[PDB]
């Protein structure tokens, strides 16, 4: 601190990193995997999830016929992610150790 | 009298400092377009809030 | 332009060739430790022992 | 080198006098060290034989079955025209082996040719 | 001390170079000797193939990839309702130019007539949200008719 | 000696952090920008997104 | 230089590296991905590129019906690689750093 030791700020601010993550999230939500290979091609999100179900070897009608249940499961899982991360801090130990 | 030891030290530390920003850029700057979500958050029941 | 019943389908394509450069090997260096420290001096080598 | 009448020594490395002006006769002579380099012993397993070859690394075959390779002077190994897989790596595409019974040095082969 | 410092830096730099060389070998295996589905591992876009070129102390990969170029807007539906059956595309996506419905492959616009060989049937028309009414043609009907 | 020890430790830690950052960039490319078939690379189970 | 420091030549010469790269290129051009997994199986190059189009989810008729355009695009892209390499002096920064 006082002995010739200086800490240099990162080139990208936390706001800029948040902007990058938000852009990635928006691209994935609105266009699936197309924006990573080229121009972003819009597609309805249930249709994108049907594409991904096909990707894991499950037919699209399984998603379409269970759309509400699958959406509820996803929403509950994200809410539980929030709950669990806010419940215990040791999950972020890998960062804290740094 | 010791020569250029700490010039080496500063060079190494500067390399590390540059590598940190390179790491962040490689992780997060994987798209040149800044995409935005539509104002109407209607995604067929899926909720990303 | 996201909506719940709209899609974008490409009507054409581009064949793209891009370059990726990767280091593989460094220059193979050898150092004669005694010669570097105590060049052709026998008192210095005896002390270095 | 052109040492101006005030210049006595010479230093292109800045820590070793690579040239010097003789005081008796003002001729200026450069000082290059005598020679040096690694010495490598190429051997098969002593469980096979006691014969060895010697590689004097990065030196011409005058400062020291004498084969001048890009890695230096090889003594005790016969050079052969044939190409094989590398057995003992010597360097710069040259490898050594022990075959019936002498130590041979050869250009390594990258593989069998194959036209599809 | 100077020699020890040099050797330590050389060891660390050699470790970094070994990591780079391992990555280069992996890319040689998966991009040059095969076609990789890993996004961005070979190049930007859908990887087609890769060509290696030697360089002093390293390698240069020329990655040949496929990039969609000229996109167009269409209206979509998840399924088509014909006779109380829900039809889903076997491969591709249902697409509409405003008046008529087709089925296309997903990465290149190639409109085709929606047929029973083009789609598969699953359930009735009351479950899928956003199902669109349209006709599905059977190529066997003209053949058995004529 | 203390400064040299600190700098060498920083270099090793930076190498570890660089490995972590490269893995994170690979996961950003293959799990976020695409759907991966690599088992356990993008979570436990069959990767959706 | 003269203080006990020497440089050891690489085992493989640059010509041998060029030979390895040329062998890899010939194998890829004449047999696609088959020589990597076993014996080299010859296949005409447009048919191999049709295989790769199938691999990226595009039907083969797209390639066959656009063969001349695709070949022209590939040739011009390789030529642009050539032009850029001999126009950007900082292109080979990763190697020069080493
Ligand atoms: C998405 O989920 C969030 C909760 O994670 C919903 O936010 C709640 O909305 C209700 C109704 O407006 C409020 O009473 C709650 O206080 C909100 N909770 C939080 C934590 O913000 C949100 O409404 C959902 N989105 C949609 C479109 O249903
Ligand atoms: C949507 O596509 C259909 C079929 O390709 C179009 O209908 C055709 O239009 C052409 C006019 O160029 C006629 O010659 C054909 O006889 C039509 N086919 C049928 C089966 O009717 C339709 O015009 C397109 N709609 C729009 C808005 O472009
Ligand atoms: C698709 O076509 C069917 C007819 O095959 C439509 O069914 C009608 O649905 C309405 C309600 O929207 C009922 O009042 C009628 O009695 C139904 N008639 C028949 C014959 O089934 C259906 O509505 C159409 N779907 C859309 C979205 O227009
Ligand atoms: C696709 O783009 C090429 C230029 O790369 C052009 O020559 C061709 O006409 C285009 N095809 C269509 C169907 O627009
Ligand atoms: C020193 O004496 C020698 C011997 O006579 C002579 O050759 C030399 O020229 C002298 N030096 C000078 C600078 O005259
Ligand atoms: C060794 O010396 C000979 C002397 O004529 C020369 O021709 C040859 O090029 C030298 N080789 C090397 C490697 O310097
Ligand atoms: C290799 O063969 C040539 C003749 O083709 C001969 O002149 C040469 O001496 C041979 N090399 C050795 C090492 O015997
Ligand atoms: C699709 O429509 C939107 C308007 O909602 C427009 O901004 C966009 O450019 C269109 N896409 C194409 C490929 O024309
Ligand atoms: C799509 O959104 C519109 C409102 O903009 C709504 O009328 C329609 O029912 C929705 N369709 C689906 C399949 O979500």
């Amino acid at each position: 601190k006082f002995n010739g030791l200086t800490v240099l700020p990162p080139l990208l601010t936390d706001e800029m990193i948040a902007q990058y993550t938000s852009a990635l999230l928006a691209g994935t939500i609105t266009s699936g995997w197309t924006f990573g290979a080229g121009p972003a091609l819009q597609i309805p999100f249930p249709m994108q999830m049907a594409y991904r179900f096909n990707g894991i070897g499950v037919t699209q009608n399984v998603l379409y016929e269970n759309q509400k249940l699958i959406a509820n499961q996803f929403n509950s899982a994200i809410g539980k992610i929030q709950d669990s991360l806010s419940s215990t801090p040791s999950a972020l130990g890998k960062l804290q150790d740094v | 009298q010791y020569g250029s030891f700490c010039t080496q030290l500063n060079r190494a530390l500067t390399g590390i400092a540059v590598e940190q920003d390179k790491n962040t850029q490689e992780v997060f700057a994987q798209v040149k377009q800044i995409y935005k979500t539509p104002p109407i958050k209607d995604f067929g029941g899926f909720n990303f809030s | 332009a996201y909506s719940n019943n709209s899609i974008a389908i490409p009507t054409n394509f581009t064949i793209s060739v891009t370059t990726e450069i990767l280091p593989v090997s460094m220059t193979k260096t050898s150092v004669d430790c005694t010669m570097y420290i105590c060049g052709d001096s026998t008192e210095c080598s005896n002390l270095l022992l | 080198k052109k040492f101006l009448p005030f210049q006595q020594f010479g230093r292109d490395i800045a820590d070793t006098t690579d040239a010097v002006r003789d005081p008796q006769t003002l001729e200026i002579l450069d000082i290059t060290p005598c020679s040096f380099g690694g010495v490598s012993v190429i051997t098969p397993g002593t469980n096979t034989s006691n014969q060895v070859a010697v590689l004097y690394q990065g030196v011409n075959c005058t400062e020291v079955n004498v084969f001048q390779t890009r890695a230096g002077c090889l003594i005790g190994a016969e050079h052969v025209n044939n190409s094989y897989e590398c057995d003992i790596p010597i360097g710069a595409g040259i490898c050594a082996s022990y075959q019936t019974q002498s130590i041979i040095a050869y250009t390594m082969s990258l593989g069998a040719e194959n036209s599809v | 001390q100077s020699l020890q410092t040099y050797v330590t830096q050389q060891l660390i730099r050699a470790a970094e170079i070994r990591a780079s060389a391992n990555l280069a070998a992996t890319k040689m295996s998966e991009c040059v000797l095969g076609q990789s589905k890993r996004v961005d591992f070979c190049g930007k876009g859908y990887h087609l193939m890769s060509f290696p070129q030697s360089a002093p102390h390293g390698v240069v990969f020329l990655h040949v990839t496929y990039v969609p170029a000229q996109e167009k807007n269409f209206t979509t539906a998840p399924a088509i309702c014909h006779d109380g059956k829900a039809h889903f595309p076997r491969e591709g996506v249902f697409v509409s130019n405003g008046t008529h419905w087709f089925v296309t492959q997903r990465n290149f616009y190639e409109p085709q007539i929606i047929t029973t060989d083009n789609t598969f049937v699953s359930g009735n028309c009351d479950v899928v949200i956003g199902i669109v009414n349209n006709t599905v043609y059977d190529p066997l009907q003209p053949e058995l008719d004529s």
